[PDB]
């Protein structure tokens, strides 16, 4: 458990490294911020069985429904910015700087 | 800081202790500032609607005045109330630890020296 | 004094400074990468600070 | 908490899952029952200061 | 209107730092203050030694 | 939007913030910030120009990183605690976290560099309900875990935000990216008192609620977006340039104007714990920040710029927008200086 | 590096001048590496060598603000023969200052370095001495 | 009036501002021990609430 | 002080409830009666000071301010009336609202027993000021003036604040009369002398200082009529005031934190009297006296002798009086003219001989002609100074010659010599501009009558 909790967090480093480390696809960022997400899961699910925590059980079933409906929204957001620009190269949308 | 005290009993506006407190006389410089500016805030709905400042919407102003005294005397009635609790949670707290604010023995203006800086 | 070097010293001057450092804090892309590589910094920085404070 | 809604009111949205001590499901306790119940009645009534 | 305008108005627009009105304005902006605080402090401190060594007399100066 | 997605989004909307400061549990709080942004993001979508879509997809990939920090930093303190709050010994990695997740969220710098990215480009309505209602949640956070935090990283984001505030409001013209830098340094100015007197956070916030929303609603009276556009404010509305004057001179801090107030008695507090040199170098800034507001007085109400043939017609045409809210909020942030002792607690 | 910044004030002014030199010269290292990666992610350049290059060059630039500042400091301060006074303080943050200018080649932002940069080391000489706190925990 | 009129006065608001310098003073005093040592009303700080505890039998005898 | 208080505040009801053909009439007698009102405060039979509540308090200094405040009001309603007419009447009402909320303000700052308060009105006579100046200006650079004058006294009073609080915190309570009687010594720490230089640069920069007095001569130049008289009347000496006040709880290191203030004074009142003769501004000219006048107030101030405290505060009010009197005159020549150059207008004495005499006579009190209490306060200044150096004389010789020669020579070249003919637009005189020169000049010679009105605090 230590060693797998601390290889976990350095997956969610890895992960939040990746989304703020932009390349060239928001759909890449989307997949890091699930990757974030998952790792979440992972983290909360592996100490609830740890510590035998039947009543803290709900908690891994709100993030994933919170978080999932979060990755919806995103993922109409990049269908938008692919509809207005063709493309979902996230250096198209930069014409708000003035 | 005062949220933690003994015998807060949450989201209350005015505590049954506070009714010990004095009420404002009602004519006291705050809730007449009050009801100047409820009327200051009708004049100025007048000017910003394009009516006469004073001579239209009469009711209207009378309502901003009636609302603005009757917000200004229940907020200044639990303000005297947070006041005064303050100032008895002090108090106690002093009279409590008394070793932590000793009476200071103040001496008379013969024993101490000032040095004497001229002005020349 | 008066037309020249105090107005050179005390007023235009700080309007002067204060003018290059909007600009070089408005020198802003625009671009959410440049942006979160910035957040990026910053993180790596506060972590950096708490380490060295404890 | 910042509001004190569930306070006022005397319901329990979510103030009886907070720690692993609490209700628990067939009444299966969590793993330090005994030391987390301890600490909290320690730290009861003294404030946050005073518990550590 | 244009000798006020270039008498007033226009003398920092066209005015541009050199080393010559550099150090003109250095010395015509510290120098008179450098040697009057010289002048003032040293006839203060003369007039402070000499009233606490006690030879300086102020007969009647009552009104300081 | 019928009224029916009308009523469920901004209810959502609503009950964000409230769901989080009624909520005890982390959780339950990170849960409200996830209604608040899911909720808010379509009203940005709403007007479907490419600005909107540019706008709302930087504000979501921000919260989604802000939010997962925060998930991050309660699931890291229910290992270290097995519960669900930072009571009392919970990590300093963990609350400096929350305070950079936070800081992310709420949009102050170094993390400000969305922020008028995102207020640009939405309507002024929007930008109002951002920049007011969208930052009670997440300070509401940082006020219930107050006691815990670092006063040297709240301290250095404080002023490195009132700094950054102070020269992008003293660049640019757009009054949108305007409001949004003076968001910035208020919030500085919020987050410097935060560890000290949280009810001074909230003085302040409430003083910068009723200061910043009138004069968004006299933004949206002409839906002048221009410092050009609320200069010729005279010939359209000249009944409102008096009031547009005393709050942007009580937004920056001239007595006797009641938002010296908040400034003033943060100064008092941060004197009584004794940071002089903070204290002075926020002072100077909110200096900068009055240069820029003076600025815009002097644009739209001291002098008259030069009009157009058709503001005839607008002079014509009548209008009720205005509603009587205005007043009310401009008279409370206007005049309201006298009353301090009742202000503050 | 916290033990480094506290060991630059384990001896007095004007005494271990090479020692204090280093770790002033270090500081403002530092603070040009944070400056120059600010500068490279908010402004990049069209290639990465001249994004190295002027990472070095601003490296470089505050690491010579650092050196010219602890060493004209602990000279002023080692041949005047006192060392709690912040004029040597003031006249090694003018020092910097006109390095700051000699890099930039402007004697304008060589003179308000000089006047900024020894008042802000002659408060920092003041506030050393006299016990100001930057960053005070909360006490009431 | 007189001069006694002004005389009194100003020993009277005198004492008022006095009096109201030195609880200024006790009450920077205070709030300084309280948040120091939090044993009075102000700074105490939350704690977990006692009350949702269990304290009935349960399946597991060691707890 | 409530009863010219209210009064004061209930003239602004009246300004905007009369009718716009009697509104400034009624203002005017109503301020008038303001005055005479004010003057209630000079009934001072005993040394000890009129504490008339726990907010409010009279003094021996406060009031001399307090009535030149309330007796410039309906001056500068006079002087005001005839550039305003024709604006809306909405416009003129502003106006005088703006002048009535300046009186007010002043009225409080000056009777202030508490200096949180006294900055709370410092600050918000700061804002009309900057309403006035850049919305009643005539050219393109008032808002320019605005700026300047704005921020120079803001980044002087912000470290005011924090030395403020700061006191406050260090004693307790801030009230005028507690700290002046427990004062404490200052350990000449390095620490108490930017406590000192925070609490002194705000008057400072509001007298001026040379060196921080650029704000002055641009505010005056662009500023209406009332904007010129109330600055130069009322707020550089509602600096010197500051100075008065703040000094107490200071001792003893202004005894040698003094220094550089006194040697700037002294070389800024040669510079700027040395300025005055080669102006090509009227405007100008006597903006600059009026900061060479400044410098000696600021002088004496700092050196403390009770002789320059007395002549500090009677120069206060005879340069208060003698500039808005000049300010009026020049703008006299201004609204015939539509000009302020200093040599446009030559032979004004033929076609103006009474107004050739009020230019004489505010010349000879600027100059300082003796017995006014110009030269009073000057000489006991000068006293003063010599007291504390031997060699101050050399300046005040110098700063007396030049201002001799700056007051002549702005009569020479406005009022003597041949008549410019080509100035066909010269009406003879208004009995308002005749009135309002006569208004400024006969409380100067009540004064010089019985000069001991205006003695100030030490004697
Ligand atoms: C005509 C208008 C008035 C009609 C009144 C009708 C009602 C009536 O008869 O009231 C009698 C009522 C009887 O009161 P009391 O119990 O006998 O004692 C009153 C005394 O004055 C004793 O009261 P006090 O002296 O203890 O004062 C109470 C205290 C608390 O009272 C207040 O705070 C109220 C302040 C009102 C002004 O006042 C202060 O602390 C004053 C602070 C002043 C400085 C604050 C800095 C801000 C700027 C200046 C003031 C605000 C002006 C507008 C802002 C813009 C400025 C450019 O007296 C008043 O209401 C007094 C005020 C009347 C004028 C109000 C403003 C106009
Ligand atoms: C009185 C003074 C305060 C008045 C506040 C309201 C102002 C207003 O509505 O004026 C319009 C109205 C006159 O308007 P109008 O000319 O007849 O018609 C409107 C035009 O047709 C409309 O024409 P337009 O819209 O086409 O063009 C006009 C437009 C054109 O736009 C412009 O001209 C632009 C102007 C830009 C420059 C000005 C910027 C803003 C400056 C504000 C002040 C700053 C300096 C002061 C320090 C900070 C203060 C926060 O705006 C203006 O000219 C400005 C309008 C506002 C002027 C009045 C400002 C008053 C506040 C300032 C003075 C008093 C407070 C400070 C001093 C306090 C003491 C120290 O004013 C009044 O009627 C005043 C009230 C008189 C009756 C008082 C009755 C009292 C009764 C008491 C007993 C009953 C209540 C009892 C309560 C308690 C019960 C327990
Ligand atoms: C060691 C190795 C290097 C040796 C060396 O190069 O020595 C010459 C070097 C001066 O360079 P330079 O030969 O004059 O350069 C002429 C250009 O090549 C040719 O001129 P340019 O036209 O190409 O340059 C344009 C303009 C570039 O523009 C400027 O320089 C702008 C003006 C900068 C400040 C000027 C201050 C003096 C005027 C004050 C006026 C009164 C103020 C109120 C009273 O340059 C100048 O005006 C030349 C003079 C530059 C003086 C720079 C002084 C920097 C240190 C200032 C320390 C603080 C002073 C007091 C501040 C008080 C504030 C309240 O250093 C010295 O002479 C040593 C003393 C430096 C000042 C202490
Ligand atoms: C118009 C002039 C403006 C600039 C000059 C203003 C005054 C200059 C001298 C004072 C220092 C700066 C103001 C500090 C205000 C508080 C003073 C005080 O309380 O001192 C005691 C305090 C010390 O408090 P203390 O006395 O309790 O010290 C502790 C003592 N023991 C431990 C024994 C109890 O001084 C400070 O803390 C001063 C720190 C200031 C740091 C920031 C300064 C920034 C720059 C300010 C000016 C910016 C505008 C001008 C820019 C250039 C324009 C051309
Ligand atoms: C119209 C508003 C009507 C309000 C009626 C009363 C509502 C209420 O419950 O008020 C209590 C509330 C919280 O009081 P408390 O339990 O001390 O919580 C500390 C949080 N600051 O008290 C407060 O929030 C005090 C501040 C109220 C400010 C109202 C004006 C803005
Ligand atoms: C002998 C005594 C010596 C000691 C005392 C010295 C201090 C004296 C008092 C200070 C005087 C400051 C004067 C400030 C006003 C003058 C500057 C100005 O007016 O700048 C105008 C300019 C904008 O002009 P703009 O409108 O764009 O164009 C002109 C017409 N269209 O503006 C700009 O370009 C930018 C202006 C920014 C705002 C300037 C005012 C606020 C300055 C805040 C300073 C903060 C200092 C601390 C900062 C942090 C630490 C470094
Ligand atoms: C504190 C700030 C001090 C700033 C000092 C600046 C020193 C500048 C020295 C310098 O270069 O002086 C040049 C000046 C005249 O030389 P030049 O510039 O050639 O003049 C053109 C017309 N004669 O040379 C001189 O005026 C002669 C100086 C002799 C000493
Ligand atoms: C002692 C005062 C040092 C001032 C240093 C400084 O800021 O110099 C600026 C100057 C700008 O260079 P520039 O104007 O191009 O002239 C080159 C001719 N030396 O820079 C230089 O001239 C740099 C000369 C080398 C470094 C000298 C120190
Ligand atoms: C912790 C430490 C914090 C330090 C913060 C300050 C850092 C040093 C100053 C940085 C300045 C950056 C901008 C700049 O270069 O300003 C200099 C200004 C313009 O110089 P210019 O020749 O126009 O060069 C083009 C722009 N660089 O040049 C001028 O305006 C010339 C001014 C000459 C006279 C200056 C006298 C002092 C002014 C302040 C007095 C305060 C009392």
């Amino acid at each position: 458990m230590p060693s797998t909790f601390f290889n976990l967090t350095m997956a969610f480093s890895l992960s939040l490294l990746g989304t703020l480390m932009f390349r060239s696809h928001l759909m890449s960022t989307l997949l890091c911020l699930e990757g974030m997400v998952l790792s979440l899961f992972i983290m909360t699910s592996v100490t609830s069985l740890n510590s035998n925590s039947m009543s803290s059980m709900p908690i891994p079933i709100t993030i994933l429904v919170f978080a999932a409906c979060e990755a919806a929204v995103g993922l109409a957001l990049l269908v938008k910015v692919s509809n207005t620009y063709g493309t979902d190269y996230v250096q198209n949308l930069n014409l708000l700087q003035c | 800081m005062m949220n933690g005290r003994p015998g807060h009993e949450p989201l209350k506006f005015l505590p049954d202790e506070a009714r010990s407190l004095p009420p404002p006389k009602l004519n006291d410089p705050r809730l007449v500032y009050m009801g100047l500016l409820g009327y200051c805030t009708g004049l100025m709905d007048n000017m910003l609607r394009m009516r006469p400042v004073m001579r239209a919407g009469l009711h209207r102003q009378l309502l901003f005045v009636t609302s603005f005294v009757f917000a200004g005397y229940f907020y200044l009635k639990r303000q005297n109330y947070l006041y005064a609790v303050k100032d008895h949670d002090m108090f106690g707290y002093i009279k409590l630890h008394p070793e932590d604010f000793p009476e200071k023995e103040k001496k008379t203006y013969a024993e101490i020296l000032e040095p004497f800086h001229p002005v020349r | 004094l008066d037309l020249i070097w105090l107005e050179k010293t005390i007023p235009k001057s700080t309007s002067t400074l204060h003018t290059n450092m909007t600009t070089l804090t408005t020198n802003q892309k625009g671009l959410i990468k440049l942006y979160f590589m910035s957040f990026l910094i910053n993180i790596i920085l506060i972590i950096i600070l708490y380490s060295i404070n404890l | 908490p910042f509001l004190d809604i569930q306070k006022k009111l005397g319901i329990s949205l979510d103030r009886h899952f907070m720690f692993l001590s609490a209700e628990q499901p067939y009444k299966n306790a969590a793993r330090c029952h005994a030391f987390e119940k301890e600490w909290i009645e320690c730290a009861h009534g003294i404030g946050g200061t005073r518990a550590k | 209107i244009r000798w006020t305008y270039a008498r007033s108005a226009n003398i920092y627009p066209n005015f541009r730092p050199t080393p010559k009105n550099s150090l003109l304005g250095a010395v015509a902006g510290f120098g008179p203050l450098i040697f009057w605080y010289y002048v003032f402090k040293t006839d203060r401190d003369r007039k402070e030694r000499l009233i606490q060594e006690g030879k300086l007399d102020r007969k009647f100066n009552i009104s300081y | 939007m019928n009224p029916i997605t009308l009523a469920i989004i901004y209810f959502t909307i609503f009950l964000g913030p409230v769901i989080t400061m009624s909520s005890t549990n982390l959780m339950l709080m990170w849960v409200g910030l996830e209604f608040s942004l899911l909720a808010i993001i379509p009203m940005l979508i709403n007007k479907k120009n490419p600005r909107s879509t540019e706008a709302a997809t930087k504000y979501f990939v921000t919260q989604a990183t802000a939010s997962m920090i925060i998930l991050l930093a309660i699931v890291l303190n229910y290992k270290q605690l097995g519960t669900w709050m930072f009571q009392q010994q919970t990590n300093g990695l963990i609350l400096n976290m929350t305070l950079m997740a936070l800081s992310m969220k709420l949009g102050l710098a170094p993390f400000h560099f969305w922020l008028p990215e995102v207020t640009q480009g939405i309507p002024l309505h929007m930008g109002l309900i951002l920049l007011t209602w969208q930052k009670i949640a997440p300070l509401s956070i940082l006020i219930q875990i107050y006691p815990l935090l670092n006063s040297t990283i709240i301290l250095m984001l404080a002023i490195t935000s009132i700094f950054m505030g102070a020269w992008g409001g003293l660049n640019q013209t757009q009054m949108r990216k305007i409001m949004a830098y003076s968001s910035i340094a208020h919030m500085g100015w919020m987050l410097a008192i935060l560890p000290y007197n949280p009810s001074l956070t909230l003085l302040n916030l409430m003083i910068y609620i009723i200061l910043t929303a009138p004069m968004f609603m006299a933004l949206m009276l002409n839906n002048s977006m221009t410092i050009n556009s609320i200069s010729l404010l005279w010939n359209k509305t000249p009944a409102m340039l008096t009031m547009i004057s005393l709050m942007l001179l009580s937004l920056g801090g001239l007595p006797p104007l009641t938002g010296f107030l908040p400034k003033w008695i943060i100064i008092t507090e941060l004197m009584k714990n004794n940071c002089l040199i903070m204290a002075t170098l926020m002072a100077m800034m909110a200096l900068l920040n009055l240069f820029f507001y003076t600025r815009l007085i002097y644009s739209t109400s001291l002098t008259m710029f030069p009009t157009n043939n058709n503001s005839k017609m607008m002079t014509h045409q009548t209008k009720t927008k205005p509603n009587l809210m205005f007043s009310t909020l401009a008279i409370m942030s206007t005049m309201t200086l006298p009353l301090a002792p009742q202000l503050i607690t | 590096v916290k033990r480094f910044f506290e060991s630059y004030h384990e001896v007095p002014d004007g005494t271990q001048c090479h020692r204090k030199t280093y770790i002033t010269t270090a500081l403002g290292g530092i603070c040009g590496i944070i400056g120059s990666a600010y500068s490279v992610s908010l402004n990049p350049a069209d290639s990465t060598l001249e994004a190295v290059a002027r990472v070095g060059r601003y490296t470089f630039t505050a690491a010579a603000i650092g050196a010219m500042f602890g060493l004209t400091t602990c000279v002023s301060a080692q041949v005047r023969e006192k060392p709690d006074d912040p004029l040597n303080y003031f006249i090694g943050g003018c020092a910097g200052g006109l390095t700051l200018g000699a890099r930039t080649h402007s004697y304008g932002t060589a003179a308000m370095g000089c006047v900024y940069m020894g008042t802000a080391a002659a408060l920092f000489k003041i506030g050393k001495l006299e016990g100001w706190e930057l960053f005070p925990t909360p006490k009431v | 009036d007189g001069p006694e009129k002004n005389y009194e006065k100003t020993l009277a608001i005198l004492q008022i501002e006095s009096e109201k310098a030195e609880l200024r003073l006790k009450e920077q005093e205070v709030r300084r021990l309280m948040r120091a040592r939090g044993d009075g009303p102000w700074y105490q700080f939350p704690t977990p609430e006692k009350e949702f505890i269990d304290h009935s039998p349960k399946a597991t005898p060691d707890n | 002080m409530l009863k010219i208080i209210l009064p004061s505040l209930m003239l602004l009801p009246l300004t905007w409830l009369s009718s716009p053909k009697k509104t400034w009439t009624n203002v005017t007698s109503y301020s008038f009666l303001i005055s005479l009102t004010s003057l209630t405060l000079l009934w001072q039979t005993d040394e000890n000071y009129k504490n008339f509540s726990n907010m409010f308090s009279s003094d021996p200094l406060s009031t001399p301010l307090i009535i030149l405040t309330a007796w410039l009001l309906p001056l500068m309603l006079m002087a005001s009336q005839n550039h305003l007419k024709k604006d809306n009447n909405v416009l003129q009402k502003l106006y005088i609202s703006m002048l009535i909320s300046l009186q007010i303000l002043l009225i409080m700052t000056f009777s202030a027993t508490e200096l949180i308060m006294f900055y709370i009105l410092f600050e918000a006579t700061l804002i009309p000021t900057l309403i006035i100046i850049t919305r009643w200006g005539n050219q393109t650079e008032r808002l320019n003036a605005g700026i300047y004058f704005l921020f120079y006294t803001l980044i002087g009073s912000i470290p005011l604040l924090i030395a403020l609080i700061l006191i406050q915190n260090h004693v307790g309570t801030l009230n005028l009369m507690i700290l002046s009687f427990t004062t404490h010594t200052l350990d000449a720490s390095w620490s108490n002398n930017l406590l000192w230089l925070a609490c002194m640069m705000a008057f400072l920069i509001k007298m001026p200082l040379y060196g921080v007095h650029l704000w002055l001569p641009k505010a005056h130049v662009e500023a209406p009529i009332a904007g010129s008289m109330i600055l130069a009347a009322i707020l550089l000496k509602l600096g010197s005031y500051g100075m008065i006040r703040i000094s107490i709880i200071l001792d003893p290191l202004t005894k040698y934190m003094a220094y550089p203030f006194i040697l700037l004074s002294l070389w800024g009142m040669i510079m700027t009297s040395s300025i005055c003769l080669r102006q090509t501004d009227l405007k100008s000219l006597i903006a600059y006296s009026s900061v060479s006048h400044m410098a000696l107030v600021i002088a004496s101030i700092m050196i403390q002798t009770p002789w320059s405290f007395m002549g500090a505060t009677m120069l206060m009010i005879a340069h208060g009086l003698t500039s808005s009197l000049l300010f009026c005159l020049a703008n006299s020549n201004y609204e015939r003219i539509h000009s302020r150059t200093m040599i446009m207008a030559r032979g004004l004495q033929m076609v103006f001989p009474l107004m050739a005499t009020w230019w004489l006579m505010a010349s000879l009190a600027n100059l300082a002609l003796p017995p006014s209490i110009n030269l009073m306060g000057e000489l006991f200044i000068t006293m003063s100074l010599f007291s504390w150096s031997n060699f101050t004389i050399i300046l005040m010789g110098i700063n007396i010659i030049i201002t001799g020669m700056y007051s002549m020579y702005m009569i020479i070249t406005t009022q003597r010599g041949k008549l410019t003919n080509h100035m066909i637009n010269l009406q003879p005189s208004h009995t308002r501009e005749l009135t309002l020169m006569a208004l400024h000049m006969i409380p100067l010679i009540l004064l010089t009558t019985s000069p001991k009105l205006i003695t100030g605090l030490t004697m």
